[PDB]
RNA sequence: UAGCUAGUAGGUGGGGUAACGGCUCACCUAGGCGACGAUCCCUAGCUGGUCUGAGAGGAUGACCAGCCACACUGGAACUGA
RNA sequence: CCCGCAGAAGAAGCACCGGCUAACUCCGUGCCAGCAGCCGCGGUAAUACGGAGGGUGCAAGCGUUAAUCGGAAUUACUGGGCGUAAAGCGCACGCAGGCGGUUUGUUAAGUCAGAUGUGAAAUCCCCGGGCUCAACCUGGGAACUGCAUCUGAUACUGGCAAG
């Protein structure tokens, strides 16, 4: 029984960018696109897009720069399991930040930095590098 | 070992069994020697080891391994133990002190005598 | 009752006051209601020994607050030192 | 502004008085896994005008027996 | 609580200068600075990196004379201060009043410097202070107290300061023998051959 | 204009018919203390022959690592043949705090302020094994601003 | 049974007596530990050092006309506070203190009983238990200690 | 150590208390507690803190400060703010 | 506290030197013994027992024991495992429990933000000040990660409703 879209959703990068696949899909939710889109922007793929209305699914250009992924470690923190929250002030950062972390605030979803500068603790969903 | 299961069970740990019962954190204990005894090894190792059976004030009869070089003891010597287990001796875990309590100061010893009680000698 | 008395702090043979407010029933390092202030009688003028938030004082005995004879001495000289 | 709970009873068989369960959502000390723990009562039910389940809304009082120390203040489900 | 055996002896095993004596005479004059002291002294051992580390701390306390409790001390408040740790751990044993005698020529030896302030010949910013482990602040100006301006030593020692490099940070003036300790100094103002680096990773074991 | 390091020599045993025959491995590391280094490890029948061809082998396979100012640039860890070692970028003239093996690779490196911890078996070999892969996978403040597309700051 | 323990008592009791000492018990344990103990009696006292060499004077001669073959271990002992008996004569010499004793036989009604000698015979020894002055068959005893109380 | 409890759980009335209250009593109702550990058993004064630890934690509660408890043992009260 | 006086004059020891672990030889020594935190040690030579010389460490102390944490990721929340090393129930069903696809609305519980109250003093920490230094004492601050309350925020999780 598949209790979490969003893990298996990262899976399916990392379990896509290790196959070298050049683009992966998944059953697209409002969630997911968010999560896209914010990862998006920060280079770390091309480009989403999600197209069918009564399954919508989404859809990744994975991306590569010199013969490895850009992506190369994904980990869900908050998981159904066990959740995660954090304050402002303790925003962690991902490899110096140098990585992102993804979390969802009252005011949206953002990577971390855009938190701390709107100064919005919230929930982290997943550290990106 | 899921977090759920921590919550139903947090994660236990084992006691520090006191390898030195018979002293109960106290760093000496007084005691009496209800025997006398030495003891060879098998037949490959020849050697004499010494060790009292003494029973001490908290009422426990242990063993003590006999410092060596003073041997003044016999049934009823009185005398300090402390923790210290020597290798080859099974139920060793106690050394007798030297140089205090009903045992001998130990023949002048021109090094290390302080761990026998032995006092500066005066040229 | 309720006054202002002085606890003594510092070490041996060097004495410091912490002048405070505190039932009397209580001893005197025990627990207190307002520190209030501090008292150094070997300031010698290498620091300050007598700052006083009277007021605040001034607020405890205008409630019914009773002062030791030294700290009433001790507000008597920050008057004059004004 | 007066403060109140929000519980909900989980019996009734006394006398003008209920057994109110409260509800609280809490992170685990160590562990980090949120839980949710209960808080029983005894709410003084004046006349005796609740059923079970029925959410209800309590206020905390001066002692009114060995156990209850809690008031009543309304009803906001009537036990389906 | 201060070694008093022979002195070269150390700089025979530290293997390097320590000056621990006038210096009126080079160290080979006196000993065999060389070689390290003893029966087996003339072998030379294969170390380990942990006796590097021990080697190096044993110098900078020698070379200044603090024993070990009194030394990491100065260590465990060096850590605690801002700044490179091992670097500020110089500076203030650069601090030692001792030590500031000494590099005012006052004192040829540190010892004989030492020995100054134990027996009351030196008053900081006018008051007399005879704690050879007094520590020193920037604009303090040390002197000699006149029951001791006239000794022979304190002249002798200054004859023999400016035969040795006139350090910076601190400025003196030998005319009236008293100096001023103007600036702390820098890592750079002290010599090369300290590893602090290794002086740290040492007790950080 | 290099430097070397040897870290551990083993006797190890061979049997044959009659008895057995010793034998040495040496193992040690090589660096120009400017974040590239490599190690090597080659068995011989004595120790000077084995610390000799152990440390040519170690002049080969020198990575190049992207660290700055005697630093890491980012917590790190590296894990192989069952042994798992931490590492972090320290403050400023921290020094380098490490076990026994990591030290030499971390000094001959260019490394000065870094922490660290090994964890599982502490074999010589594996922890190198289990670092020197852990060092190369550290990332330049570009080489991700470059990877991912994006200035410097547009990271920073 | 008896490991020939007459030839151990022969073999140990020589040196011994050489040593103007007196033996008293000898026990072995197999399996265990091979190791035997001995039971000595000197009226001047025993240190741990005669004892040494006692252990190794027995140890000689020990070596040479041992053939059971079994592992070289055995310690050499003081009486403790509390002391087997083994002769009658010893239960003689021990007039008037508390023995504890238990039958060989583990049927019901076996005598794991201590009592207080009253007097001694030779097959028979008169010891006090429940107000009742029994007599016991050393023979018959697997084995039995004297005065473990401590005073 | 799995059930525990009959003044037990609740109500009415009276008494009682400086004060609310099974505090007590009458009366009525038949409850109340428990696996979110009741009950039972062993151990223990509690905290600020203290030691250790990179941290999270682990240990601990000597000194000092706050609180509690006790004053040969057991019981009872009197006086009195 | 100061001044004067006399005179180097009244004042250094304890462990250890096989490895771990800084520091080595001589002579006995005979596996006799003794040494021992572990691994180990001892023969006709032992840098490991004893003495000696020399050396290392520490110092008015130095060692031994005890006790606690650490090292120990060795209860692994941070931060472990379970094919064969210890560890998947013989299998299944299933209550309690845990967890839950997707869209909208609503709620504001969790959550986040802010405010307010409180979180004794001492202690710890920062910046000072004072005892000649230091320990010590002291000013001020920081902090006390908490709790409660109020006002917000609605992505997330929960609740409700409708799919
Ligand atoms: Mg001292
Ligand atoms: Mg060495
Ligand atoms: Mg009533
Ligand atoms: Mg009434
Ligand atoms: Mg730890
Ligand atoms: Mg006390
Ligand atoms: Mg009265
Ligand atoms: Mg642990
Ligand atoms: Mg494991
Ligand atoms: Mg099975
Ligand atoms: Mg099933
Ligand atoms: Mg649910
Ligand atoms: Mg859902
Ligand atoms: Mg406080
Ligand atoms: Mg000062
Ligand atoms: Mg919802």
């Amino acid at each position: 029984s598949m209790q979490d879209p969003i893990a298996d959703m990262l899976t399916r990068i990392r379990n896509g960018q290790a196959a070298n696949k050049a683009a992966v899909t998944m059953p697209s939710s409002k969630l997911k696109v968010a999560i896209a889109n914010v990862l998006k922007e920060e280079g770390f793929i091309e480009d989403f897009k999600v197209e069918g209305d009564t399954k919508p699914e989404l859809e990744l250009t994975l991306k590569y720069f010199q013969g490895k992924a850009v992506v190369e470690s994904i980990q869900r923190v908050s998981r159904p399991g066990l959740r995660i929250y954090k304050r402002k002030d303790e925003l962690p950062k991902v490899m110096a930040g140098l990585g992102i972390a993804v979390v969802s605030t009252s005011k949206g979803v953002m990577t971390d930095r855009a938190a701390r500068q709107a100064g919005l603790g919230g929930e982290i969903i997943c550290y990106v590098a | 070992a899921t977090v759920n299961q921590l919550v139903r069970k947090p994660r236990a740990r084992k006691v520090a069994k006191s390898n030195v019962p018979a002293l109960e954190a106290c760093p000496q204990k007084r005691g009496v020697c209800t025997r006398v005894y030495t003891t060879t090894p098998k037949k490959p190792n020849s050697a004499l080891r010494k060790v009292c059976r003494v029973r001490l004030t908290n009422g426990f009869e242990v063993t003590s391994y006999i410092g060596g070089e003073g041997h003044n003891l016999q049934e009823h010597s009185v005398i300090l133990i402390r923790g210290g287990r020597v290798k080859d001796l099974p139920g060793v875990r106690y050394h007798t002190v030297r140089g205090a309590l009903d045992c001998s100061g130990v023949k002048d010893r021109k090094q290390a005598r302080s761990k026998y009680g032995v006092k500066r000698p005066k040229a | 009752m309720v006054t202002i008395r002085l606890a003594r702090h510092g070490a041996k043979k060097r004495p410091f006051y912490q002048v405070v407010v505190a039932d009397s029933r209580n001893a005197r390092n025990g627990r207190f209601i307002e520190r209030v202030g501090f008292f150094n009688p070997i300031a010698s003028e290498k620091e300050e020994g007598t700052r006083l938030d009277l007021d605040r004082i001034a607020h405890w005995v205008g409630q019914g607050a009773t002062i030791s004879d030294r700290v009433a001495a001790l507000i008597k000289e920050v008057n004059k030192a004004a | 502004k007066i403060r109140t709970l929000q519980g909900r009873v989980v019996s009734d068989k006394m006398e003008k008085s209920i057994v109110v369960a409260i509800e609280r959502f809490v992170k685990h000390p160590i562990y980090g896994k949120f839980i949710k723990r209960t808080t029983k009562l005894h709410v003084h039910d004046e006349n005796n005008e609740c059923g079970i389940g029925d959410v209800v809304e309590i206020r905390e009082c001066r002692p009114l027996s060995k156990t209850k120390s809690w008031t009543l203040v309304r009803v906001v489900e009537k036990a389906v | 609580a201060r070694y008093l055996g022979p002195k070269l002896k150390l700089s025979r095993r530290e293997g390097t200068d320590l000056f621990l004596k006038s210096g009126v005479r080079a160290i080979d004059t006196k000993c065999k600075i060389e070689q390290a002291p003893g029966q087996h002294g003339a072998r030379k051992p294969r170390l380990s990196d942990y006796g590097v580390q021990l080697r190096e701390k044993q110098k900078v306390r020698r070379i200044y004379g603090v024993l070990e409790r009194q030394f990491r001390n100065y260590y465990k408040e060096a850590a605690r201060l801002k700044g490179n740790t091992g670097e500020n751990l110089l500076a203030l044993l650069e601090g030692r009043l001792d030590n500031v005698v000494y590099r005012m020529g006052f004192g040829a030896t540190r010892a004989e410097a030492r020995q100054l302030v134990s027996h009351k010949a030196i008053m900081v910013n006018g008051r007399v202070v005879n704690i050879a482990s007094y520590q020193v602040s920037p604009n303090d100006v040390v002197s000699i107290r006149e029951k001791a301006k006239k000794q022979s030593r304190v002249k002798a020692a200054l004859e023999l300061a400016e035969q040795r490099e006139k350090p910076t940070w601190l400025e003196v003036d030998a005319g009236k023998m008293e100096g001023t300790f103007k600036r702390k100094p820098e890592r750079s103002d002290l010599s090369a051959d300290i590893n602090e680096h290794l002086i740290v990773e040492l007790y950080s074991k | 204009e290099l430097q070397e390091k040897l870290i551990a020599v083993n006797r190890v045993s061979k049997t044959v018919k009659g008895g057995r025959i010793f034998s040495f491995t040496a193992l040690t590391v090589v660096g120009d203390g400017n974040g590239r280094v490599g190690f090597g490890y080659g068995k011989a029948r004595e120790v000077p022959a084995a610390i000799q061809k152990a440390m040519e082998k170690a002049r080969r396979n020198m990575i190049n690592v992207a660290l700055n100012n005697g630093t890491l640039q980012h917590p790190v860890k590296g894990v192989h043949t069952g042994s798992r070692v931490f590492m972090q970028p320290a403050s400023e003239g921290t020094g380098i705090i490490a076990g026994g093996a990591m030290r030499a690779v971390l000094e001959v490196a260019g490394v000065h302020n870094v922490l660290a911890k090994a964890y599982g078996s502490t074999n010589p070999i594996n922890v190198v094994r289990a670092t020197i892969d852990g060092l190369e996978n550290m990332n330049s403040p570009e080489m991700v601003a470059a990877k991912r597309g994006k200035s410097v700051e547009e990271i920073l | 049974m008896s490991t020939l323990e007459q030839k151990l008592t022969e073999m140990i009791t020589a040196p011994v007596e050489a040593l103007g000492f007196e033996l008293v018990g000898i026990e072995f344990i197999r399996g265990r530990t091979s190791t035997l103990r001995i039971y000595i009696d000197s009226e001047d006292g025993i240190n741990v050092d005669d004892c040494a060499d006692v252990s190794h004077q027995v140890s000689a001669v020990l070596d040479v006309e041992d053939p059971i073959t079994v592992a070289y271990n055995l310690e050499v002992s003081s009486p403790g506070l509390d002391r087997p008996l083994f002769t009658a004569e010893h239960y003689a010499r021990f007039v008037g203190e508390e023995v504890t004793l238990v039958l060989r036989m583990a049927v019901q009604n076996r005598r794991k009983w201590q009592g207080v000698i009253k007097a001694v015979d030779g097959e028979m020894i008169t010891v006090t238990v429940e107000g009742k002055d029994e007599v016991f068959a050393l023979s018959n005893i697997q084995k039995a200690n004297l005065v473990p109380h401590f005073a």
